[PDB]
């Protein structure tokens, strides 16, 4: 599509998690909608600013909604007079998953950037996965002659910081974040972390296919299709052959351990050498 | 590791006599190391392992160990006739050394390797010859032998005794198993360990 | 005639002269033949080269598809003879066209290479990879499926 | 001899006995053999003749086989051959131990991690 | 310091026919360059 | 119809499931693969067809109800391991 | 490294106070077919010019050079036993003379086998000017030994080649020469603490 | 020209040979000699004995060997060709078009021997490329040599390692093995142990004497 | 925020699971252990060195020249993180993404 990644900044977060605290105070509001502001380089967009703008919804209609869309272009000029290198590039609201009317607001943002990005921004703070769910609306031409309708895809999201966006979050993470762990135990949690997230994600499916059981939704025949796909991709690891080549590759990073291992101990023998040997000098001196 | 050894816990005895030799005294105690050098010998040869070579050349080992020299010669060659010519020879010096015991049941582990290279170096051996090359009393009595081998995981054959021949099996490449992570496990660990 | 050499498919060189062998050497008045395949002895070479391309288009079909044939299935394939086949195959397996071995006393051809240890495990962290983003794109659009129907 | 293998001696033991008491003990230990050695022809052997066990076995009447079989479960087969064939219950590579596998690697990281 | 030379240019005629080892010939052919032609 | 497992569809059954001669089966396989119908190869020594692939289908609730069952076991097994390794690298995990 | 430092200076050798120059030639000829390579032993050996030169007056080592080469495998072992005598009363090869011998038995039984997938053992005898017998024990003890990669089919007299991957071979050389490293450094850290 | 002369018939790397035609070739080139041609054609061959027949046709298109474009350049050309496609009955149909620019020059002649034996090795290889078990018979056929020649030579091209197979008399069939790559992980595993090795042992004098 | 801001360089449970290529995986077990090859030569070096060398130029002559011990400490560090993480990942997914 036209975008391949977003990138969405530790200032962006803060500030949709303080726009959604201070309208949230005077007002229980469902969520908070705001604008976008980034560059574009290659096709990875690069979400750096945001602003709020005044926003409503009926509960009841999704139909009724107001968007200052006046506001928006008088706060654009704001930030394009500061920054002129930040253009809108979508909008983001903070409910915990995508509404109705999400492709009508689009549609609203699409005048102003043609391929504009929605990123759901999640304040409440979920353990495993990202807060940033970037999503961009296509055209979805179905094959059972339904009319084409549109749709948001989803975009893969990564929050990355600028040198000194960087240094800010780590002077605010200096006292929490434990960098003491070394690589190998930081990969290994990746692992556990992975583990967990494919779990949830399997309970998802799981979850979809028991109320599509029960009736509590039609099928989709694009799930299903996809799902016979992921079923089919599951490897046999009880092959004969890949099971020796299991073991062949498997002992062939296990002799560069044992390398590594033998030469660490040796080294390790050789600082508790010149230990003793700092040591007796140090005494036989005193 | 004296006791492990005549309880016919090999393996665990082989550890504790290899451990009492680093933890000799490393100028002196030359009898000591005289005597766990003998027992060593015989524990692994018991376990069917190999004695190392470099503690026969030793000054001090060099005359009490060649008795055990020659008998892990024997043993080596998995010969029962050479074995039995040891006994013969040495057996007072092993009864004054403590050891006749252990060198008794070397008999079974002489049987033992001798198969074990009849089955490495013969994809298809007759019942006789596998007699004539242990030095056994009659094909009859070796085919007992070899068959207690299969079962015992001593070597991979098949026995015919209609035709009277046994057929090794075809050797498995070793490196597509789980032998070289374990046998690297234990090597990497103890490495981490030091 | 270019569709079938675009189609993915084997294509009897018998069938060819049968269905456009006249269309392209004699041709017809309405519709001339040019003088690629013409009666005189350049048109005669360009003939022999079409079988060529329609059997080495058939091989090509033969190596996708097919992990072992036989040699006499090959030929019979190929409209050749054993021999025929095994030399023009030959020629494109040491020009490194198309792998094959030819176990000439079974009559077997192998068209897969000897797999190595590194291809077996990246093909299996391929299908992970490919897997893992399903089960992600799944989840998406599991995703639309609640919030329309909610 | 017993440990070696030479079941045959075993059983020629029994009249070598060195005193009249030593022929309990005796009767005790061939009925051990006899399972023993039987364990011996299931793994070496893929299939013998039923007579040819006979021998082996050092059974007397031809129908002290029968009943021992069915304790010992043989398939008879139908040209007078034991068939064996129960090799195919390999140490079962066709099993990756990942489980195994995994403890002792994350065990290699604990030894370069957890030391601090 | 021409018969140091020549042994220099002796070395080099090894290197123009690239050869390892330096042969009579090559201190023959330096010879004939360090002292006539030179 | 048959599983991940016995994927090696023999020529006689393609032929006799499908009313064709044993040497048309080969064609036939083919044109499912050239189409993209089925994924897979052709052992024509062995006379077997190695499909690996084939074009999803409408399924039924019975169907899908066996679907998620498949995932109960795949959810048991990833949270099983989740649990391995958070218990045996619980001293060095951050 | 004897082959490859004595090639490197057969042509720039200036050693008289150590040996002569034909006795010189004689050893790299021999410690070249026990280290070298059949493509290396030709290049270097075979068509090397300075050791041609001097093989013209050791009609003795050509014999033995080119036998193994030309594969004449009797006239071979007739100069491998005129080679043993030779160093046997050589002072720097006496330590050597059983294992070198050996080896090139070795070398030659490989390179029989080397080109066929099986051949007989009276074909091997016949090759060799020995008995059935005497290659029968001959290619057994190497196979056990792991040197010879084939297996004897006795009860039809046919020796079957085997292609072992070189990975075995390099693990077992990991597990065996790391196994002497550990122990260094096991044996280190003992003389460290005390 | 007397110089690669030499250094040809003492059968030496004929990269120098080469070279000393090439001078030659020059030096004839320049005073526009009769001899130019014959230093061509020894350039030519050198090439060929070099393993590089690809060579030989690029020197030929040279704008200073276009002048003696003739018979003696074609009959190096066309064996290039031969060698180039590891054809050996091409070399003998080049050995009879060309018989008196080729087998009747002393320098090429006494050449041609050892030219036979290197492009047999490669047409053999060629012949058993697209196999992986081959009846000698038909190898022979191919080849169009005789059994015992064919099976003698294959033997001797094992024991060369020129390729990897085995022979099987009792079939008369050539097995040509599809071996793997030696690993140099490995093999620079067991060098880093012997390399550390000696660390240890340089450890142990600085462990006894300083304590 | 503060746990807002931990999301920062959080990697995907993608990238945990994923394996690293085989090819590249082994060219670079390959790689790191030639180096070693010449370090382990070095360091042997070294360690003469130091014994006959005085304290004062314990650390001045080590400036400028590389060090075999700190080179070998970080290739090996960084080969068993590596291979570690790469034979559990694949372990891992063993069982995880398993057909039956």
């Amino acid at each position: 599509l036209a975008v391949q990644k977003v990138v969405v900044h530790p200032l962006v977060l803060l500030s949709v998690v303080d726009h959604f605290n201070r309208i949230g105070k005077v007002g229980n509001q469902k969520r908070v909608v705001g604008v976008l502001l980034g560059s574009w380089q290659k096709k990875v967009l690069d979400v750096s600013n945001s602003f709020a703008v005044p926003f409503d919804e009926d509960d009841k209609d999704d139909s009724v909604w107001f968007l200052d869309h006046d506001y928006l272009e008088n706060m654009y000029g704001m930030f394009k007079k500061v920054n002129a290198r930040e253009r809108i590039v979508g909008w983001y609201h903070t409910g915990p998953k995508l509404h109705k009317n999400d492709i009508a607001i689009n549609e609203l943002m699409k005048r102003y950037c043609p391929n504009s990005v929605l990123v759901i921004i999640d304040v409440k703070p979920k353990d495993l996965g990202l807060p940033t769910e970037a999503y961009i609306s296509v055209e979805e031409v179905h094959d059972d002659g339904t009319p084409t309708s549109k749709t948001f895809e989803h975009v893969t999201s990564e929050i990355g910081a600028e040198e000194a966006e960087e240094v800010g979050v780590e002077h605010l993470l200096r006292d929490i974040k434990d960098t003491t762990v070394g690589t190998l135990s930081q990969r290994i949690t990746n692992q556990v972390h992975g583990l967990k997230g494919l779990n949830s994600k399997l309970l998802d499916i799981r979850s979809y296919l028991e109320k599509v059981a029960t009736g509590k939704l039609p099928i989709n025949h694009q799930i299903i299709y996809q799902l016979q796909d992921v079923f089919n991709l599951l490897p046999d690891v009880s092959l004969q052959e890949f099971v020796k080549a299991f073991y062949l590759k498997t002992n062939d990073q296990m002799v560069v351990v044992y390398l590594a291992s033998l030469i660490r101990s040796v080294v390790a023998l050789h600082n508790l050498i010149n230990n003793k040997i700092a040591n007796r000098d140090a005494e036989k001196k005193e | 590791g004296r006791i492990k050894a005549i309880q016919l816990e090999y393996s665990e005895a082989r550890r504790t006599m290899t451990n009492a030799l680093r933890k000799a005294p490393q100028h002196t105690a030359v009898g000591f190391k005289q005597t766990v050098h003998k027992l060593l010998i015989v524990v692994e040869l018991l376990l069917g392992e190999i004695p190392d070579r470099l503690q026969f050349r030793q000054p001090s080992l060099k005359r009490s160990l060649m008795p055990y020299f020659l008998l892990t010669q024997a043993v080596r060659t998995g010969n029962l006739a050479k074995f039995n010519q040891v006994l013969d020879q040495f057996g007072e010096k092993f009864q004054a050394d403590g050891t006749y015991t252990l060198i008794i049941r070397l008999r079974h582990n002489v049987i033992k390797t001798g198969v074990r290279m009849i089955s490495l170096s013969y994809s298809r051996i007759s019942l006789a010859d596998i007699a004539q090359k242990l030095q056994l009393d009659s094909p009859e009595d070796a085919e007992f032998i070899v068959a207690k081998a299969i079962r015992d995981g001593v070597i991979e054959a098949s026995i015919n005794h209609e035709k009277g021949y046994v057929q090794s099996k075809e050797m498995i490449d070793i490196y597509s198993t789980r032998e070289p992570q374990l046998a690297f496990h234990q090597r990497i660990s103890f490495c981490l360990d030091i | 005639l270019l569709k079938l050499f675009t189609t993915m498919e084997l294509m009897r060189w018998s069938t060819l002269v049968e269905d456009y062998g006249m269309e392209l050497r004699k041709g017809s008045l309405e519709s001339p033949a040019t003088d690629v395949f013409g009666s005189t002895e350049e048109g005669e070479k360009r003939w022999k080269d079409l079988k060529n391309r329609v059997v080495e288009h058939n091989i090509r079909i033969m190596a996708k598809y097919y992990t072992r044939i036989t040699m006499k299935r090959m030929a019979q394939l190929l409209d050749l003879s054993v021999d025929e086949s095994e030399a023009f195959l030959s020629n494109l397996v040491v020009n490194k066209t198309i792998f094959a071995k030819v176990d000439r006393l079974a009559g077997i051809i192998n068209f897969q290479r000897p797999k190595d240890p590194n291809n077996l495990l990246n093909d299996w962290s391929q299908k992970l990879n490919s897997l893992m983003s399903l089960v992600n794109k799944t989840t998406h659009l599991i995703a639309k499926e609640e919030m329309i129907h909610n | 001899y017993l440990m070696e293998g030479s079941y045959n001696k075993v059983f020629l033991a029994k009249g070598n006995i060195p005193a009249e008491s030593y022929t309990f003990f005796i009767d005790i230990l061939l009925d051990t053999i006899r399972d023993e050695i039987a364990g011996c022809i299931e793994k070496a052997y893929e299939k013998i003749l039923f007579t040819e066990a006979t021998r082996i076995l050092f059974f007397n009447t031809p129908k002290k086989m029968t009943d021992y079989a069915k304790k010992r479960g043989w398939v008879l087969g139908p040209n007078n051959y034991y068939s064996f064939a129960s090799q195919q219950q390999k140490p079962e590579d066709t099993t990756i131990p990942s489980t195994e596998l995994a403890k002792q690697v994350i065990e290699y990281a604990r030894q370069l991690e957890m030391i601090v | 310091a021409e018969v140091k030379g020549v042994c220099t240019e002796a070395g080099m005629y090894a290197l123009r026919e690239r050869r390892v080892h330096v042969t009579q010939e090559d201190f023959e052919m330096a010879v004939a360059k360090v002292m006539q032609k030179d | 119809t048959r599983p991940a497992n016995h994927r090696q569809l023999t020529f006689e059954e393609i032929a006799k499931s499908a009313k064709i001669t044993v040497n048309e089966v080969e064609l036939l396989v083919m044109k499912a693969l050239s189409v993209g119908l089925v994924k897979g190869s052709i052992d024509e020594v062995d006379k077997r067809v190695h499909m690996t692939w084939v074009q999803p289908r409408v399924l039924d609730l019975q169907q899908i109800k066996g679907m998620k069952d498949r995932l109960e076991f795949w959810c048991t097994d990833v949270k099983s391991m989740e649990m391995l390794v958070e218990h045996q690298a619980h001293d060095i995990l951050t | 490294q004897a082959a490859e430092l004595f090639l490197d200076t057969v042509s720039t050798f200036t050693s008289y106070e150590l040996m002569d120059y034909k006795t010189f030639v004689t050893y790299t000829v021999y410690v070249s077919m026990i280290a070298l390579e059949r493509p290396d032993l030709r290049e270097k050996v075979i068509k090397g010019a300075e050791i041609l030169e001097v093989l013209h007056s050791l009609p003795a080592v050509r014999q033995y050079l080119f036998s193994l080469y030309e594969c004449r495998y009797s006239v071979f072992f007739q100069s491998l036993a005129v080679v043993e005598q030779e160093m046997k009363k050589d002072w720097l090869f006496a330590p050597h003379y059983r294992y070198y011998v050996r080896e090139m038995r070795i070398h030659a039984y490989s390179q029989l086998l080397e080109s066929y997938r099986s051949l007989t053992l009276g074909y091997m005898a016949e090759a060799f000017g020995v008995g059935v017998e005497f290659i029968d024990q001959e290619l057994s003890r190497f196979i056990a030994a792991g040197r010879l990669h084939c297996k004897i089919d006795k009860v039809n007299e046919i020796v079957e080649t085997n292609r072992p991957d070189s990975k075995n071979w390099q693990y077992q050389e990991t597990i065996k020469k790391g196994d002497l490293l550990l122990n260094r450094v096991q044996k280190l850290s003992r003389v460290i603490n005390m | 020209m007397q110089s690669g002369i030499i250094h040809a018939a003492e059968e030496k790397d004929w990269k120098t040979a080469y070279s000393y035609f090439y001078e030659a070739f020059e030096g004839y080139d320049s005073i526009d000699s009769p001899k130019a041609i014959t230093s061509l054609k020894y350039m030519l061959l050198c090439k060929i004995m070099l393993n590089t027949p690809e060579d030989v046709q690029a020197l030929v298109s040279g704008k200073l060997a276009l002048r003696y474009a003739g018979r003696q350049t074609e009959a190096l050309k066309c064996v290039a060709q031969a060698s180039k496609n590891r054809s050996l009955a091409d070399f003998e149909k080049a050995l009879t078009d060309y018989r008196a620019e080729l087998r009747d020059d002393p320098i090429i002649s006494t050449h041609l021997a050892k030219l036979y034996d290197n492009l047999l090795e490669q047409n053999l290889i060629r012949v058993i490329e697209p196999f992986s078990r081959v009846q000698i018979e038909h190898i022979s056929s191919l080849i169009k040599l005789s059994k015992a020649d064919v099976e003698r030579k294959l033997s001797q091209m094992i024991l060369d390692k020129k390729f990897h197979g085995i022979l099987d008399q009792g079939e008369g069939v050539l097995i040509i093995f599809d071996e793997p790559p030696v690993d140099k992980t490995y093999e620079a595993a067991l060098e880093t142990i012997q390399n550390m090795s000696k660390v240890v042992d340089s450890l142990y004098n600085k462990a006894k004497k300083l304590t | 925020e503060q746990k807002m801001l931990l999301n920062l360089h959080k990697k995907s449970w993608m990238e945990g699971l994923t394996l690293q290529d085989y090819s590249e995986h082994c060219k670079h077990n390959e790689s790191v252990v030639k180096e070693m090859l010449e370090l382990a030569k070095n360091y042997n070096k070294a360690v003469e060195e130091e014994d006959k060398m005085t304290p004062e130029q314990l650390a001045i002559k080590n400036v400028g020249k590389q060090d075999p011990k700190r080179h070998l400490e970080e290739h090996v560090d960084v080969l068993m993180t590596s291979n570690i993480v790469q034979c559990l990942a694949a372990m891992l997914d063993t069982v995880v993404f398993k057909l039956i």
